[PDB]
């Protein structure tokens, strides 16, 4: 046992069918594990396979190819929820572990009617910050880095209000500096042509 | 930035026209804190009238509380009547009856 | 149990006309008053029965020499504040400080200062420092955190001192404080305007003052357009409030210490 | 059943600071393993227990020691900590070591951080933004903020409270902190979260929102010489009221 | 090559007599040992040269550590199996695992436990399942073939890791797996025909009797193959002459591909 | 920076004193405390700010005037010998801020006496070297002597060539008591100043011992036959031997 | 609040460290001040902890810790000056300071070249010179005799320390000090 | 079930008398596992008798070689004596060359 390989990331969209690849370069084998570890918590068994060919368990099957050297986990008909990393691992001729790098997956939800607007928040009575929120885009659109120091913006995140089934895309983007604006806080992004921007007061 | 004083007047308890009773007058939101009220009944002032001190706000306006023991009757109209800074002349606020 | 509160409020008016103090201080456990003072009778005294009746009358004697100290720091800080703003005439200073003890056992504290009614300097305790809405607050804040040790003994009591003083009052008037008298509640069905009917769901008697009441349609969303009533002192130590609506089934939803309620309009 | 215990969640120690991970089982496994994460690389085995009575080393056991007190228990002390060490410890568990298809159970992990000194340890400033009225008009929605800034390390849990309750549903909070300033080593974090809740439900004045930050910091024992207050273990949280 | 094995052993005691190990596992390739541990010494340590002369300590440390787990699980397992059978005293447990690989190319394997000497479940890798002698047996059949996945991986370690294992220990024993020293024939008289071959390796020799040109079954008394102590082994075959007609009889040996007569 | 006065007073039982304190420094709080031995400072009256007063720990005795924002009296109604002790005036800027701290004034030396026939100057003499520790270390002690006086009201300095020295000396911290059975013992006072043993043989160099005593003022009335023990310089000298 | 303890009097070397420990149990807890007084003199402000830590001025540090109600000064290269009364006072929840009655701080030097001997001078009395700061002087068992306690000097110029102690009487002077333990090699002439 | 020992006393070598040679006592398809084995010279026990390990069968029986260093002598006799549980009293065999 001396090497695992697997990607480090990869994104598919809400619904589809995605296929996570993992090859061993290992003296001996005893087996190859599939662990899933939401981000924040502990890994969790998802499947092992010992002989070549391919085990079902729901929306997950897994395949191995023992000459081959090389498995792949399959995720069927994709979900939010299934936003983690996939670990590797395969126990060599001595039950030793040896563990992939795990494959970050990122899903991109299924957004049904974008309504991509950017709007200023209230300030308040104790903060210095003006805080932008850009919000309701199509999940095609990816959020950047600020250019000035001084202006912070975070990445897109995914909420689901469970109640209305609704779900939308967001980032935020805050700053104390006087020049700050809404109509500029995402500039150094590729935002929606037809993005609204209310107008200020 | 000055605030006009909020006036509202209700009862106690919901109101039977011949039972016994207590009408409130709520003046509240007003900044400066110099006020002025009286309840009236038919249009005279009354004279046996309990009120809370002055009360203070989260956002820095001020706030009473005026209140009477009385029996709602047909016949009788009663008011409070409220003076601030903010007020050309004295406001009369009527008791819409808990209608 | 639930959620608590200590607040101490400061006034101070500048050339006040007749009968109006140039200073009060009050202080306030959640709405009950406890304590006062103001610059004519210039004696701290009680405003609750049960703090006249567990606070030794050196204590009253103590406050009374701080509150005679801090009326003249107030009226001397308006003096300067008029200065700075080139303001002559009447003007109002005012000073909130205060704590919370959480359902949870969290904590929170603020210390925040206004001038005509409008907020002026806000202390952060978790930064230790003072925000500022203007130029003027600006010059008053650099002066304050000059001072690192005041800015540490603030935070002190406003996490320490004001959270035991809050436990303490909580104690000596807890038959007043965490009593329990739940809601009236009624609804009420009337035709107005041709072809308009007001629904108006009316509560009454309870205590403490935070009640939660909605209306819903068929079960699961909130109806828009709803109408709510200020939760108004009644004047016997418990409040009343109201949600109106207009128009399928609906019905009432109130909440109150923990006990749901539900008014099916026929 | 318990499955695998194990404490603390969060630490942060000075260089050459001395500290234990209790682990505990209640699952009658008889093969215990403790485990380091670090960025970029699989799980690297610290140290092992086959059974109750024997341990042995694994790939990277230099800084450490372990005890397989008995069946339940398998603890990993570090006494001497270096920055290196900074790592998410996993505690792990298995019926028997050598089955070949015998399946590992993880513990909750563990976050350390090792700190030359504790100079740089800062609590977060927390506040709370209310809704956008063009957003309400617009999409019937409405989005309030919670921003976290300005601490470190990156030892926090926020976590938003409607009406006393804690909430789940409609809350977005970051998978990753944002470096204040990105090219410094020692830089502090920045984090932000929203909750999104109908316009309906925003516009009841008797509704009340409080965002909160568990920051894990210092404690009594550990020795602090600056002139702010001592970064301890605390919570620090912003709150806002509905609006008619 | 001639046909080589790997296989382990296993024997766990219930209620040993003062001193006597509760543990002791041995593994051999062909008649040899190349490795022990037990429950006294604790350690894994080989028993043949050209075993420790290739494996480095790391080895010995990492199956150290697994042998202490497994004697565990095998104390374990005896308790269970002792407890069902409300059997008191002292039992035995046994375990048996390995390959062979042919000459032609082909492999085998096999795993199976024992219970006082005696069959007491056999592993099918083809059929995938556990052939129960009793009902003590029976009942750890219906527990293990549940557990699917751990089937699978018996198959896969006698198909492929144990086969790989003997190909690597037949390179590091190659001078001694792999030679050959032929026998030395004779024969004498006791009335009685001995036949006896001394001083040969590998241990497989076959030696039958042949009267007139017909082999012979009933007759024929057959010795075991013995070590003789310095790495080689010597076999007998006797048969009784008539003593009323005469016949040709002539010694059969076949070793290593060699076949050899020795007419009387 | 915060001015009391005076730094030492004698009172026969009965009289009357005030004690004065005042501050430049646009201080609102302002204390009177007195420092007695083994226990801490006790608080007599305090102001808060101008305009009002209030009693502390030990009030009994007292009363104080708070007469602007920058002055503090404090007077004694009729005076017991139990109110000797060392009184400490001190400002604060707000007595309300937790943070800020108290200045002191240089304190209020005061005793008190039934009769006022017991107060004694000193009587001071000095000790020239020993000719044994000069060849023994090259150095030469002298040592000076104050004796027999009461009350403990005395500052001693030593002063050569005209010039006063602080270089080679140890004065005792508290004086001794001659007659230590008896309340109203007079006390002696010791000191050091040790130089060169060249220094002491030079003949054109003078030494003098100093002793100031704060006795009886004008004020009070004296009927005795010996001198009237008023506040007074006593001292010494000795000269360069060879 | 009620009780502010610290030790009556300490003693360290000069060069060294000493710590004065205030211990307080008080009902509320806005402050804790340490002052300084040198004996004659007036107390002067050293020091404010209201929060958890150390705080360093100099060679002078001051540490409080709130569970514990204690706070202690420490101080380093400890130097002839600083021998003085050092007063911890705390301001309760009313903001009334609570005074410990102070600790005595003692600083022995470190004597380079150690000569005890006992002189007699002229124009009565004995003086006890040169010894080491270990030894300590009893007082006087008599009704005339009167000894006094030891004191440090230092000749600023040439740079030398020094103890003494000095005996005298009205009605002897080898025996002066028999009340005390000397040294063995005390010189007298 | 208990299983027997099979007990075999033979030479290294066709043994010459006079000529120096190693005699084998060959123990197997015992069960269970605990045995005593000594050889015997004229009856007396061998003092130093060297022994092979505890080895296993595929039919889950035991063998044992136990070994000495020897040169026949014609006037000399030599045996196995065997104890286990299976046995009443020891079992003795004698080599026969
Ligand atoms: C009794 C008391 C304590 C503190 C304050 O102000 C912070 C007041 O103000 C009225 C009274
Ligand atoms: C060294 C060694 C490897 C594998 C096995 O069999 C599971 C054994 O058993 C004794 C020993």
């Amino acid at each position: 046992g001396q090497n695992i390989d697997q990607p480090t990331e990869m994104t598919a969209t809400e619904g589809a069918i995605v296929q996570i690849n993992c090859t061993y370069q290992t003296s001996g084998f005893n087996g190859l594990f599939w662990y899933q570890q939401h981000a924040g918590e502990a890994p969790t068994f998802l499947s092992y396979n010992v002989l070549d060919g391919l085990e079902e368990k729901g929306r997950f099957s897994s395949f191995l190819s023992r000459s081959k050297g090389y498995s792949y986990l399959l995720l069927k008909e994709l979900q939010m929820k299934d936003s983690a990393s996939y670990l590797c691992a395969v126990k060599d001729s001595n039950y030793q572990l040896i563990w992939g790098a795990g494959t970050k997956l990122i899903i991109k939800p299924d957004i049904q009617n974008p309504d991509p607007a950017v709007y200023q928040l209230r300030d308040s009575k104790s903060s210095d910050k003006s805080v932008c929120l850009f919000t309701d885009f199509d999940s095609q659109t990816n959020v950047s880095q600020s250019k000035d120091s001084d202006v912070y913006i975070t990445d897109k995140c995914v909420l689901d209000m469970r109640s209305m089934d609704f779900k939308s895309n967001s980032a935020v983007a805050w700053s104390n500096k006087s020049d700050f604006a809404c109509a500029n806080a995402f500039n150094n992004s590729i935002i929606p042509e037809d993005t609204f921007f209310p107008s200020p007061e | 930035i000055q605030r006009t004083p909020k006036i509202q007047v209700y009862s106690r308890h919901p109101a039977e026209n011949g039972k016994s009773n207590f009408l409130n007058c709520y003046v509240s939101g007003f900044h400066p804190s110099d006020i002025e009220v009286d309840l009236l009944k038919n249009g005279e002032r009354i004279e046996k009238v309990e009120h809370s001190d002055l009360s203070f706000s989260k956002d820095w306006s001020f706030y009473l509380l005026y209140y009477t023991e009385f029996t709602p009757t047909e016949k009788d109209e009663y008011a409070c009547r409220v003076n601030h800074v903010t007020l050309s002349q004295p406001k009369i606020v009527k008791w819409d009856r808990d209608m | 149990m639930r959620t608590h509160s200590l607040r101490y409020f400061r006034l101070g008016v500048s050339d006040p006309i007749h009968g109006v103090p140039e200073f009060i201080s009050v202080g306030y456990v959640d709405s009950h008053p406890i304590t006062t003072y103001d610059s004519v009778t210039r004696q701290k005294e009680p405003r609750a029965p049960w703090m006249a009746e567990n606070l030794a009358p050196d204590h009253w004697e103590r406050y009374t020499q701080l509150l005679r100290g801090w009326q003249q720091m107030f009226k001397v800080e308006l003096k300067r504040l008029q200065r700075h703003y080139n303001h002559s005439g009447s003007h109002t200073y005012q000073r909130m400080i205060g704590c919370e003890l959480l359902e949870d056992g969290s904590t929170t504290g603020f210390l925040q200062y206004a001038y005509d009614g409008q907020d002026f300097l806000i202390f952060n305790k978790d930064t230790l420092s003072w925000l500022a809405v203007d130029n003027v607050a600006h010059t008053i804040k650099q002066a304050w955190e000059a001072n690192q040790h005041e800015l540490l003994y603030q935070k002190n009591w406003l996490e320490e001192e004001c959270i035991a003083w809050l436990k303490r009052f909580l104690e000596y008037g807890k038959d007043t404080l965490q009593r329990t008298e739940p809601p009236l509640v009624r609804v009420n069905r009337k035709e107005t305007f041709p072809g308009v009917t007001a629904l108006f769901c009316k509560a009454h008697g309870f205590y403490p003052p935070e009640i939660y009441m909605t209306w819903m349609k068929n079960g699961e969303e909130i109806v828009q357009e709803i109408d709510y009533g200020d939760i108004l002192p009644s004047g016997d130590g418990t409040y009343q409030a109201w949600a109106s609506i207009e128009l399928n089934l609906y019905s009432c939803h109130v909440e109150h210490s923990g006990v749901h309620m539900v008014l099916q309009v026929p | 059943n318990a499955g695998v215990t194990q404490t603390p969640k969060f630490q942060v120690l000075k260089t050459g600071q001395s500290m234990t991970l209790q682990c505990a089982q209640d699952m009658n496994h008889n093969s215990m393993y403790w485990y380091r994460q670090d960025p970029g690389m699989g799980l690297r085995l610290i140290y092992y227990s086959a059974s109750e009575g024997t341990t042995d080393k694994g790939e990277v056991p230099n800084g450490y020691n372990v005890s397989r007190l008995n069946k339940r228990e398998f603890s990993l002390r570090l006494e001497s900590a270096a920055p290196s060490q900074t790592s998410v410890y996993f505690c792990a568990s298995s019926v028997w070591t050598g089955e070949g298809s015998g399946e590992l159970f993880f513990g909750e992990g563990s976050r350390l951080t090792v700190l030359e000194d504790l100079k740089n340890v800062f609590p977060p400033e927390v506040a709370v933004f209310e809704p956008s009225e063009a957003e309400i008009s617009h999409t019937q929605k409405a989005t309030l903020v919670c921003l976290a800034t300005g601490f470190y390390p990156d030892h926090v849990e926020l976590s938003w409270w409607v009406n006393g309750k804690e909430v789940h549903s409609g809350v977005c909070t970051d998978p990753q902190p944002l470096k204040e300033q990105p090219a410094l080593n020692d830089s502090r974090y920045a984090l932000s979260s929203r909750l999104r809740v109908s316009a309906t439900f925003w516009q009841n004045p008797r509704n009340h929102f409080r965002c909160q930050v568990q920051f894990y910091g210092l404690s009594e024992n550990d020795e602090w010489t600056q002139d702010r207050a001592k970064p301890v273990t605390q919570i620090v949280s912003a709150e806002a009221w509905g609006r008619a």
